[PDB]
Order: C-alpha cells, then sequence, then structure tokens
C-alpha cells in the first residue's frame, strides 16, 4: 500500500532509475506530509506528499484544488532538479508531470486566467533545462517543454511570446536527435504558424514530415494534420483523391476539389462555410481564386482552342460566376497578376484587347 | 505675485505628500477629486517658467488663461507617482475635457499647424494616459478614446506635407496603433462582462485596415463575435484585405471610392505600395521581351490608379524610370529601376461633408461648456 | 482541435503507413467533354464567339 | 500580332500580454507606463527565458525598463543571498536605478535593494551588508573590486549579471581588467545582459565573449 509505494520511491531514488519513478508519480498506475517527510530529501519530501494530495483531490473531484498541489509537485521537482550537478537521471520524471499540468489547467478552467497561471512556471522548467551546458547533458527534454507551451498558447492565442522558443530549438546542435514522438509533434506547430505567416513553402516540408511519420493507432492525430495540410496543400496544387477523403471520413473538401480541379466554388464554399471559420481556414482557403482563375482559363482555352484569345470571352465566363461587379479592368488586372506571378505565360496587348498565351507550353505545370 | 503662491502651495503639496506612506488588492486605485481643467498648481508653475501654450493664453500675454489652459503630458520619470487627488480628475470632467477640444480648438480660427498639432496631440495623450492611470471601466470613456483615435486617423492625412520638425509621421502611427489596441483590451473585457457596442465594427475595420502587411490579422478575423464578424464594416475590411495579398489594385481603388471618409485615409497609408506593385505588374505584363517597349495610355493609368490629375501621375511616372510622352507612357522591362515626398490626395478630402470637429464627434456637437475655476 | 499525445514514445519505420498515390497529379489534362465544361461551352456559344 | 517568346511587421503587443505576474501587472499601469517601443517588444520575450542580449539604442526608449522587468520577473526570493549585480560606473544613474527598483516593486516587500555607489569608504558598505543582506547589489566596478577581494560579499550565487553603459566601461583600459576579474567569481551558469547608448566597430568582438549565443539589436 502506502508503505510499499514509499519503498518503491526508496528503490527508485537509490537505484537512480527515472523511468520507474516517473511511472510511480504518474496517474498511469492505479497507485500525507509527515510520512513523505520523515525519510526523503526535502524537495522529494514535499514532492510525493503533494502527489498524494493531488490523488486525494482527484478522488474528491476538486480540480481547482488539485492544480495547486500539482504546482507544489513541479516546484519541488524543479528544486530537486537543481540539486543534481551535471547529471540527468531525473529527466524522464518531467514527462510524468509537465504533460499532466496542461490538462490539469483545463479542468481548473471548468470548475483563461488559470491556463495562464499554469503557463508561467513551465517557462521556468524550460529555463532550467536550457541553462545547462552530450550523453550526460540535461537538454534532452528541452523540446518536450516547448510542446507543452505550444498546447497552451494556441488555446489563449498569443503568438508574440513564441519567437525565441523557435529560435532556441532551431539554433541548436541536437535539434535533429530528439525523441521521434516529440520531434514530429513540434514540427506541426511551427508548420502551422508558417501557414498563417504567408510563408507556405516552409510549411510544405514540415507538415508533410508531420503527416508521413504520424502513427497508425491514433487516427485523430493523423486527421488534424490532414486538416491543416489541406490549405497549404492544393495552394501548392497537390489536389487530393476521393479515396483519401473517404478513408479519413472527411468529405467536405471533395466538392471543393471538384471546383478547384476545373459560381461553383462560391456555392460550395457558402454551403459549408461554418466549418472553415471554425479552424482558421476560410481566409486561407480563399487564396485559390488565382489558381481557379487559371483553371477557368484552361476551360476557355480548351473550348476555343487558338493562340490569341479575346478578353470579352473571359469577361463572359466570369459573368456566369456572378459575385460582385466584374468589369473589363478587373479581368485584365487579375490576368496581369497571373502573368507576372508565373502561372500564365504570354503578354497582354491593349491595342487589340487580346491575350496571347504560350504556344508550346501553354500554362506551365506546378 | 504668482511666484510666492507657487512656493507656498508647492510646499503644502510636498508636506501633504509626506503625510502618506502597498499590496495587490488592499490599496484601491483612489479616484481623485480635482474639478478644474488644469489642476490649481500647474497654471501658475507654467506661468513663471514661460511654458505657455500658445493658443490658450490671455491675448495680452503675461496672465495664464484661468478659464481654459489645458495640460501637457511630460513623461519625466516623475518621482511623485502623479500627485494625489489633484492632477487626476474624475469621470464627468473627462467628458467635458474632450468636449471643449471638439468644440473650439480643432476648429482653429487663426494660427499655424505645427503648434496646432502639438497642442491637440500632447493633450489627447494626457487624457489617454490619465484614463489609463485612473482604472475606470465604463462605456462612456472608451468612446472618448475612440474620439482621440478618430483625431489621430484624421491627422494621419490632414498634415502629410508638413515639415519633419512638425509631424514626423512614424511616432504618430506608433501612437495610433496603441490607441486601437487600447480599444481591443477595453472591449474584450467589456464584452466578457456582457456590454455591447454601437460602433464596434468601425474601429475593428480600422484595426484590419492598419495591419494589411501583417499576415496574422487573417486569423484574428476568425475569432470575432459573429455579429461583429457579419457586420458591414468588417466585411468592407476583409474585402479590402483581399486586395493586397492577391495584389488586385483595380478592385482596391474601386473600394476607395465606395468607402467612408475615415477609411479612405487609412487606405492612403498604403499609398505608394499599391502603385509600386501595380507598375511592376503592368510593366511585366505588357512587354514581350526585355529589349523593346510597348505603348500604354495615360487615361487608363489615371483611371485605374486613383491619380487625381495628370501632373501627380506624370511626376510619379517619371520618378520611377519611365518616360511620359504626349498621351502615352513607354512601358519598358529593362529600364524599370527602383529609385518621394508624399502629398495630399483630394479624393479623400472631398469625402468630408461635415466640418472637422463633427468628423471627430460622429454626430451633433454639444453646447459650449462654461466653467468658473475658483 | 487539441492535438493529442501519441500512444508510444518510439516506433519503427514499418509501424506507420503511407497511402501511396494520394498526393497525385494527373488532373492537368485536356479532358474537354465533361458536363460542367458543357455549360461553360454553351453560354460561350450563345454570345456568338464560335470556334472548335 | 506577334507570338510570345519564352513587408514591415510593426509591433503589436501591450504589457498585459507579454504574460507577466499580476504583481507586475498592477504596478506597471499605476505609473501610466504604457505604449511600448520596439526595444521592449523585441527584448522582453527572450529576456524572460534566461537568454542573452546585446541591444543598444538612443536615450528615451526604456533600456532600464527592460532590465528591471526581466530580472524582477526571474528573481525568486532567496533567503539572504545576492543574485543580481549591476555595474554602470556613473553616480547619478545608480540612484535612478535604485529608486526605480523601488518604484516597480510597489508590491514586493521581500525584494530589498541596496546601492553601493562610491565615495563612502569600504567599511560603511560592509556595515550596510552585515546589518541587512540585500538580494540585489548595484555599484561602480572599482568599488565592487575592494568589496569583492576582502571576502565580505558572497558572489558564488550570482544568477543575473547586468551591465549598463558598457561603452565607456570598455573603451578605457584598466577597467576591462576589472570586468574580466569580476567575471571570474561568478558561477558558470548565469544570465549576462549588456546595455549601451553607443557602439562601434572596434568593440564588437569582445562584447560577445561574456555570453553564449548572443543576439543583436542595432538601430543603425
Ligand atoms: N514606454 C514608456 N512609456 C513611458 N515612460 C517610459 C517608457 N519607457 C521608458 N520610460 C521612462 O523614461 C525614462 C527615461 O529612460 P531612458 O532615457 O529610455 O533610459 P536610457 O535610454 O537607458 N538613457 P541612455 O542610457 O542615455 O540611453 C525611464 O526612466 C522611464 O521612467
Amino acid at each position: 500500500t502506502i508503505n510499499q509505494y514509499l519503498q518503491q520511491v526508496y528503490e527508485a531514488i537509490d537505484s537512480r532509475d527515472g523511468a520507474s519513478c516517473a511511472e510511480l508519480v504518474s496517474f498511469k498506475h492505479p497507485h500525507p506530509e509527515e510520512k513523505c517527510q520523515q525519510v526523503l530529501e526535502p524537495p522529494y519530501d514535499e514532492m510525493f506528499a503533494a502527489h498524494l494530495r493531488c490523488t486525494y483531490a482527484v478522488g474528491n473531484h476538486d480540480f481547482i484544488e488539485a492544480y495547486k498541489c500539482q504546482t507544489v509537485i513541479v516546484q519541488s521537482f524543479l528544486r530537486a532538479f537543481q540539486a543534481h550537478k551535471e547529471e540527468n537521471w531525473a529527466l524522464p520524471v518531467m514527462y510524468a508531470v509537465a504533460l499532466d499540468l496542461r490538462v490539469f489547467a483545463n479542468n481548473a478552467d471548468q470548475q483563461g486566467d488559470m491556463l495562464e497561471k499554469a503557463a508561467e512556471l513551465l517557462m521556468s522548467c524550460f529555463r532550467v533545462c536550457a541553462s545547462d551546458t552530450i550523453e550526460d547533458s540535461k537538454k534532452w527534454g528541452m523540446l518536450f517543454l516547448v510542446n507543452q507551451l505550444f498546447k497552451i498558447y494556441f488555446k489563449i492565442n498569443k503568438l508574440h511570446l513564441c519567437k525565441p522558443l523557435i529560435r532556441a530549438i532551431d539554433s541548436s546542435n541536437l535539434k535533429d536527435d530528439y525523441s521521434t514522438a516529440q520531434r514530429v509533434t513540434y514540427k506541426y506547430y511551427v508548420g502551422r504558424k508558417a501557414m498563417f505567416d504567408s510563408d507556405f513553402k516552409q510549411a510544405e516540408e514540415y507538415l508533410s514530415f508531420a503527416f508521413e511519420h504520424c502513427h497508425r493507432s491514433s487516427q485523430k492525430n493523423k486527421r488534424m494534420i490532414l486538416i491543416y495540410l489541406l490549405p497549404v496543400k492544393m495552394l501548392l496544387g497537390h489536389m487530393p483523391t476521393v479515396e483519401l477523403l473517404k478513408k479519413y471520413h472527411l468529405m467536405q473538401f471533395a466538392e471543393v476539389t471538384r471546383a478547384v480541379s476545373e459560381l461553383l466554388l462560391h456555392e460550395a464554399l457558402a454551403k459549408h462555410e461554418a466549418f472553415f471559420i471554425r479552424c482558421g481556414i476560410f481566409l486561407i482557403l480563399e487564396k485559390l481564386k488565382i489558381i481557379t482563375y487559371r483553371n477557368l482559363f484552361k476551360k476557355v482555352y480548351l473550348l476555343l482552342k487558338t493562340h490569341q484569345l479575346s478578353l470579352d470571352a473571359f469577361l463572359v465566363a466570369l459573368k456566369f460566376m456572378q459575385v460582385e461587379d466584374v468589369d473589363i479592368d478587373e479581368v485584365q488586372c487579375i490576368l496581369a497578376n497571373l502573368i507576372y506571378m508565373g502561372h500564365v505565360k504570354g503578354y497582354i496587348s491593349h491595342q487589340h484587347q487580346k491575350l496571347v498565351v504560350s504556344k508550346q507550353n501553354p500554362f506551365p505545370p506546378l | 505675485t504668482s511666484k510666492e503662491k507657487y512656493r507656498l502651495l508647492d510646499q503644502r503639496d510636498r508636506i501633504m505628500r509626506q503625510a502618506r506612506v502597498t499590496d495587490l488588492d488592499k490599496a484601491r486605485t483612489f479616484v481623485g477629486t480635482c474639478l478644474d481643467m488644469c489642476p490649481e498648481k500647474e497654471r501658475y508653475m507654467r506661468e513663471t517658467r514661460s511654458q505657455l501654450s500658445v493658443f490658450e493664453v490671455v491675448p495680452g500675454t503675461d496672465q495664464v488663461d484661468h478659464a481654459a489652459a489645458v495640460k501637457e503630458y511630460s513623461r519625466s520619470s516623475a518621482d511623485q507617482e502623479e500627485p494625489l487627488p489633484h492632477e487626476l480628475r474624475p469621470l464627468p470632467v473627462l467628458s467635458r475635457t474632450m468636449d471643449y477640444l471638439v468644440t473650439q480648438i480643432m476648429d482653429q480660427k487663426e494660427g499655424s499647424l505645427r503648434d496646432w498639432y502639438d497642442f491637440v496631440w500632447n493633450r489627447t495623450r494626457g487624457i489617454r494616459k490619465d484614463i489609463t492611470q485612473q482604472h475606470l471601466c465604463d462605456p462612456l470613456t472608451v468612446s472618448l478614446i475612440e474620439k482621440c483615435t478618430r483625431f489621430h486617423i484624421h491627422c494621419a492625412h490632414f498634415m502629410c506635407e508638413e515639415p519633419m520638425s512638425s509631424f514626423d509621421a512614424k511616432i504618430n502611427n506608433e501612437n495610433m496603433t496603441k490607441c486601437l489596441q487600447s480599444l481591443k483590451e477595453m472591449y474584450q473585457d467589456l464584452r466578457n462582462k456582457g456590454v455591447f457596442c454601437a460602433s464596434e465594427a468601425e474601429f475593428q475595420g480600422y484595426n484590419v485596415l492598419l495591419s494589411l502587411n501583417k499576415g496574422d490579422i487573417l486569423r484574428e478575423v476568425q475569432q470575432f463575435h459573429p455579429a461583429v464578424r457579419n457586420s458591414s464594416e468588417v466585411k468592407f475590411a476583409v474585402q479590402a484585405f483581399a486586395a493586397l495579398n492577391s495584389n488586385n489594385f483595380v478592385r482596391f481603388f474601386k473600394l476607395v471610392q465606395s468607402a467612408s471618409y475615415l477609411n479612405a485615409c487609412l487606405l492612403h497609408c498604403y499609398f505608394s505600395q499599391i502603385r509600386k506593385d501595380a507598375l511592376r505588374a503592368l510593366n511585366f505584363a505588357y512587354t514581350v521581351s526585355t529589349q523593346r517597349s510597348t505603348i500604354f495610355p495615360l487615361d487608363g493609368v489615371v483611371r485605374m490608379l486613383l491619380f487625381r490629375d495628370c501632373e501627380e501621375a506624370t511626376d510619379f511616372l517619371t520618378c520611377h524610370g519611365l518616360t511620359v510622352s504626349d498621351g502615352c507612357v513607354e512601358l519598358n522591362r529593362s529600364a524599370f529601376l527602383e529609385p518621394s515626398k508624399t502629398r495630399k490626395s483630394v479624393f479623400i478630402t472631398r469625402k468630408l461633408t461635415v466640418s472637422v470637429g463633427e468628423i471627430v464627434n460622429g454626430g451633433p456637437l454639444p453646447p459650449v461648456p462654461r466653467h468658473t475655476p475658483v | 482541435d487539441e492535438f493529442e499525445e501519441f500512444p508510444a514514445e518510439d516506433w519503427a519505420g514499418l509501424d506507420e503507413d503511407e497511402d501511396a498515390h494520394v498526393w497525385e497529379d494527373n488532373w492537368d489534362d485536356d479532358n474537354v467533354e465533361d458536363d460542367f465544361s458543357n455549360q461553360l461551352r454553351a453560354e460561350l456559344e450563345k454570345h456568338g464567339y464560335k470556334m472548335e | 500580332l506577334l507570338d510570345y517568346e519564352d513587408y514591415v511587421s510593426i509591433h503589436s503587443s501591450g504589457f498585459r500580454d507579454f504574460l507577466l505576474k499580476p504583481e507586475l501587472l498592477r504596478a506597471i499601469v499605476d505609473c501610466g507606463f504604457e505604449h511600448p517601443s520596439e526595444v521592449q517588444h523585441e527584448c522582453i520575450p527572450q529576456a524572460i527565458l534566461g537568454m542573452d542580449v546585446l541591444c543598444q539604442a538612443k536615450s528615451g526608449m526604456g533600456k532600464t525598463a527592460v532590465f528591471v522587468l526581466a530580472t524582477l520577473q526571474q528573481l525568486e526570493p532567496v533567503t539572504g543571498q545576492v543574485s543580481v549585480l549591476v555595474m554602470c560606473h556613473t553616480r547619478e544613474l545608480a540612484f535612478q536605478i535604485s529608486k526605480e527598483y523601488e518604484r516597480f516593486s510597489k508590491y514586493m516587500p521581500n525584494v530589498k535593494v541596496a546601492v553601493f555607489f562610491g565615495g563612502l569608504s569600504i567599511k560603511k558598505d560592509e556595515e550596510v551588508l552585515k546589518k541587512n543582506c540585500p538580494h540585489i547589489v548595484v555599484g561602480t566596478p572599482g568599488r565592487i573590486l575592494a568589496l569583492a577581494r576582502n571576502k565580505s560579499l558572497n558572489l558564488k550565487h550570482i544568477k543575473h549579471f547586468i551591465l549598463d553603459e558598457c561603452d565607456k566601461m570598455l573603451e578605457q583600459l584598466d577597467m576591462r581588467r576589472d570586468v574580466q576579474e569580476i567575471f571570474r567569481m561568478t558561477p558558470h551558469e548565469k544570465q549576462v545582459m549588456m546595455f549601451s547608448a553607443t557602439l562601434s566597430k572596434e568593440i564588437r568582438p569582445v562584447c560577445r565573449k561574456f555570453m553564449q549565443d548572443p543576439m543583436e539589436i542595432f538601430v543603425d
């Protein structure tokens, strides 16, 4: 019972195995102050007494009160984490506690200021692991302490704090040698901001790294990276298949992948517009106006089939689409945008009001 | 004289400051009780040391105008924590302080503009910093912060050809960003309590119009309240935002003419960026190669790019490498080099039917307030 | 929208799966005779601009 | 006819969402201290991590606001131990820093600030230190030598080491040897700051020798 548990703490402390002590302090097991204080070192004396207090507060359903006990645990662990001079047996113990505090912030929100007060100490756990300066180093769990701040600061939406946290990890020697669960969770988040910074190519290498190495057993984590890849893909022009969307049972993009393949887009957009202002999606997903414009150019080019095409016909093809007040200056403006961005070759002549497209390679493939 | 009274009641202010000696919530923010428009101290202090506001003085010079002579800011690392009841005035006096500024000084009868901007600017920063210090949460004073916001948005166009000793537009833009940010921190905490606004989407449109070059503002458009997301001012703002990033200038300058007056000068903040991208795109578009040039007419470029006459368009068009001849411009790929003083574009200032103070008020002016400071 | 943690800390190169040819590009072809390109033909053949 | 042949990101965030303590969120606005410049906006998120900066700008921008609002945030209360050392070699600026430390610690009773400026001998500073032990020591380099050599100041728990106006510190000889000697009794893990009003080309390589992975702000 409690004495067998405490003898397990004694064996975990004396044999310095951090995986076993991380397993005993977690809630993954089935598994107050004087019994923990009569035998342990004074940071570990407060540590496991507050672990027992957190277990009793879970059993009381007092999730506000459990959070401050689970603050006393990690402050005592940080004081014990100071006490090991150039040694890192206690580094798997941190994954047992700093993963917990995030969700123990969330329940303390229910019964976000409390997410904030949880979010200011995990900064200091990053400070301690970033202070030490390879096989005995204390920096192996640094990137775990950036993937617990990133799962707080997108639930409050603060972005300006997290541009030395990217700079600390990205300028490091051991950044390509972390654990493979955390190095692919992180590579999503810095990819995700790279969608919102109009720097899509930086997000192209990362989330495709996040999609390809995601595990089979958790389909939801595959689905979320699929959701956030689908704006940055098909702006590049990846153009998914029906079988992918049927396999992940996510079929709302598919009609859009009809309308982006060749107004249809506005009707299919406003039919389910409440999904695309739910995950930060619609104002990203409107920017394929300029590639669906090239696909409508392909539809006019394949149906009229000569080199020089008059602009009145593309004006007619947009007057079918019928959104808001299209004229002849708007047509030639967005055609000039297509012709310098690189999607459409040729030149615009104003003397005859005809567009010449390229003869041997008409619209270059992306 | 005023000097001996200055020394006597400065001495009383000092020994009253020695009569007080600190926790998070035990010391309440302590609303002050001073009623007049410029304490009782500061007018005499500025009278002896010749720091006189050049508009509001008695016109025989010498005597400070005791009925009206408004305060200046002075960030000075003031070791005094901004006095006690005095120098910080309670909430009904703030509305009168803004009301006297919309009533008479922003309709300036005679005088220069350099002293006029400093006179109205350094005051409106004083009301802003004092409502910041005072810690008041009311729907009335956030409208006054929006009044200083509309004043800053109006002065972002009204003085642009003024000298660099007078305006220096960067610190004005850095102030006007913090104005609308004080609006956002005010109204998030106000909407979380459950108090809505009559004109929320107007300055949310001002916020979206202030940050087109910042790409994150797209995501900010997601987490609005759907009433203010579906409002017409924010829907003008998003359609204005989808003309930079897709680089559509014809639609952009069609949305200038259909805009309000105060939106048009925020569209004049991005004045030289749009036609730089437009003259890059049209020169790349209309040229078959890099060794010959094609004729573009002047009527098309003054129709598309909002240029109010031929002379401003031709000045912009020869100060970029191209050459204007008769009624045509020779668009050339090779001679387009990136190398100007900004101006007053008349199509914004013709969209103001009301007078200047009635622009800042956004409606009917109150009657002139009369006060007797004794 | 919460990105949940993975079940195990480490795995091999065979444990996860790809789906092979899903990020695929064959759509840039010259297939004219689809029905949505019929209506886009027909209104373009109602304004009297006619070509094969 | 003829065939075809083949920006600025201005600052946003206010002082509410840099993400400070409430004790530093009430006292930051009771002075009316508002509208951040780009120096605080680009320096404080990195300075709360424990990283190392070498920023410079002109007067009137708030360098001192940066190295109080970072270092009071990082300071845990230690029972009678010295953790912050600031050397600046100028007599008036020491009094400004020691007054504004008390201004910005409007809440904090446990944070005690003492300043050891110069001209008031050696034994008076030792009597000040023995009568009460402050957390924070501010003083001129030449005085804190003779305070450090005589085994009276415990310098083995220095966590933060802030230098202000280092341009006139390191343009003069026989004081860089003072800085190299006061550097050695500090522990190997610490945070070192650096602030100046002016910088040059001949001073750039030595200023990076006190810090690991530095970062640059230059107004230019
Ligand atoms: N954003 C701000 N708003 C209001 N007051 C400020 C702000 N920033 C700084 N101050 C005040 O302005 C005073 C002047 O500080 P400042 O001149 O910026 O120091 P400094 O730049 O280090 N001088 P120098 O060493 O010559 O460069 C400070 O002591 C603060 O009280």
